[PDB]
RNA sequence: GAUGUCAUACUUAUC
């Protein structure tokens, strides 16, 4: 389930803080 | 130490083709690919043996990002 | 009296021609020296066989016939399939009734049409040396490359568009080739990007 | 129903099982009857449209270890870890110019993804069963 | 069967010198053997290229002098 | 692949 949701998250909406 | 096994080909891959790609990096003296007699079809490996055994290793060095096919195909020593 | 291979490849000057059934023969030099001459042609492969070079291709399929372009463009070739397609569907009351009082005009094309076609438009065909013999397996091996060049086949398996850009046209193995250097195995090879001008070198590769 | 005996180019009967030929077709139905014949033939998508998004306003707090960053999130009341993963600056949704450095993000199911910099090439490793720890109880993401 | 290993030249005991002294069951298995990989690692140990002037090469002896011979 | 009996088919503008 965990490889399932991090191979599905947005890795485009990068927000520098 | 001069032949380099190739990895990872389709089975639609043919022995002129597997030539003519290994041919952009160096000249391959010989290119061996065992298939099955009974059924035709090629097993998803190869051996491409050149010159030397320097050109076989900057060859091998040289195809860790080839893609064949949708394929990746891995080349190691042999 | 019948020498070895060995000595046979020693004593003559061309060692490449001497073969392993030319030793137990009666005249082992003339053989070499006639295998070995400017202008002969070899023995064919068949010699040797049990076959009579007749009974291998006897379950593979082959086409009917190769008809050239000269005949194609004539409309001949279609008219005789129309006929043997108008021929095969009639008993044999349609063909004896058209015995005795025959239908004329079968097709009825033209007659300076084939003229033109065997004189005007005349096309030679692709000959061969008189060194080149024939056997059985030649029909089939037709394998028989250049280092820079790719062809479209190789570009459509492998996923690279051939274009004058250099940005992408080259392989992503080309990464490799600037993080490494040169292949030693051609010193003269020019790639465009490292050793080579990007829009004037376009062909992705040149040996000079 | 035979599937060997094939029509040649030449108006013939061809056996592929045994490989033989025949020249009318009286032969090739007396040809399956045979020791030679039967020798033959005995010898042969989902959790990505459902994820809302809200971009809440994170709270990270950096460390210059010597032998590690602290991400304060809210209760997210499921057990999907939020993932760190290091990606390149090639990749965005404006292409800056002069982006050649890497940058390590961290994200989760209801908060948005914190990403820092990294100019170095190499100083530790971005592994999420390696170094990395989520406490649900405080509900404290590190990693180093 | 006994017919086509009689009539194909089969079970016949062939020896090479080159490739350690090996066995081979027929002429025309050795030929084409001769041209193969097995072959050239052989004669790739004692520094002879593999070409076409020691297809029918079988001891070592003769084929280091025709190594030197050329 | 050879052998010996039978059958089919082909060629040399054969009669």
């Amino acid at each position: 389930k965990e490889r399932v949701a991090y191979a599905q998250i947005d890795w485009h909406d990068f927000v520098v803080v | 130490d001069a032949t380099v096994y190739v990895g990872g080909l389709d089975e639609k891959v043919s022995e002129p083709l597997l030539w003519e790609l290994f041919l952009q990096a160096g000249p391959v003296v010989n290119t061996h690919m065992p298939k099955d007699r009974v059924t035709g079809q090629h097993q998803g490996y190869g051996f491409v043996e050149f010159l030397s055994e320097e050109d076989a290793d900057y060859a091998i060095k040289i195809m860790n990002m080839i893609k064949l096919y949708g394929k990746p195909i891995r080349v190691n020593k042999a | 009296n019948r020498f070895t291979v060995a000595e046979l490849k020693q004593l003559v000057a061309r060692p490449d021609v001497v073969e392993m059934h030319d030793v137990t023969a009666q005249d082992p030099k003339l053989l070499v020296h006639l295998k070995a001459t400017r202008n002969s042609v070899p023995v064919p492969r068949h010699w040797c066989f049990k076959r009579k070079y007749l009974q291998g291709k006897r379950g593979i399929e082959k086409p009917p016939f190769e008809l050239p372009d000269f005949i194609k463009r004539t409309g001949i070739q279609e008219m005789r399939e129309a006929l043997q397609e108008k021929e095969e569907q009639k008993t044999m009351k349609s063909k004896m009734r058209e015995k005795v009082r025959p239908k004329m005009g079968k097709i009825d094309i033209d007659y300076q049409k084939l003229h033109d076609a065997f004189f005007k438009w005349q096309t030679k065909p692709k000959l061969t040396i008189h060194g080149d013999l024939y056997y059985e397996g030649k029909e089939f091996e037709t394998r028989l490359k250049k280092p820079g060049d790719l062809s479209d086949e190789l570009r459509i398996s492998l996923g690279m568009p051939v274009g004058p850009n250099a940005h992408k046209v080259p392989p992503p193995w080309l990464i490799a080739m600037q993080r490494y250097g040169p292949p030693p195995s051609y010193p003269n090879l020019k790639i465009p990007g490292l050793n080579s001008p990007i829009p004037e070198s376009c062909s992705f590769g040149y040996h000079a | 129903k035979d599937p060997y005996f094939m029509k040649n180019h030449l108006g013939s009967y061809e056996c592929k099982l045994c490989l033989t030929l025949h020249n009318n077709e009286g032969s090739y139905l007396a040809h399956t009857q045979g020791k030679k014949h039967q020798t033959n033939l005995a010898r042969r998508v989902e959790v990505k449209k459902f994820v809302k998004i809200g971009r809440p306003g994170y709270k990270v707090t950096k460390q210059r270890d010597s032998e590690l960053f602290q991400i304060d999130y809210p209760e997210i009341a499921e057990g999907i870890m939020p993932r760190h993963r290091f990606m390149s600056a090639y990749e965005q949704r404006i292409e800056p110019p002069d982006r050649r450095w890497q940058y390590l993000l961290m994200a989760a199911e209801p908060y948005e993804t914190i990403a820092f910099k990294v100019p170095s090439r190499e100083i530790d490793k971005a592994e999420g069963k390696f170094w990395t720890h989520w406490n649900r109880e405080t509900k404290q993401f590190f990693l180093q | 069967p006994y017919w086509l290993y009689k009539l194909h030249g089969l079970n016949i005991n062939y020896n090479c010198e080159i490739c350690g002294n090996y066995t081979y069951r027929g002429p025309k298995a050795f030929q084409r053997h001769f041209a193969e990989w097995r072959h050239a690692h052989g004669m790739r140990c004692l520094g002879i290229p593999n070409t076409a002037h020691f297809a029918n090469v079988t001891q070592i002896e003769d084929a280091v002098s025709l190594w030197a011979k050329l």
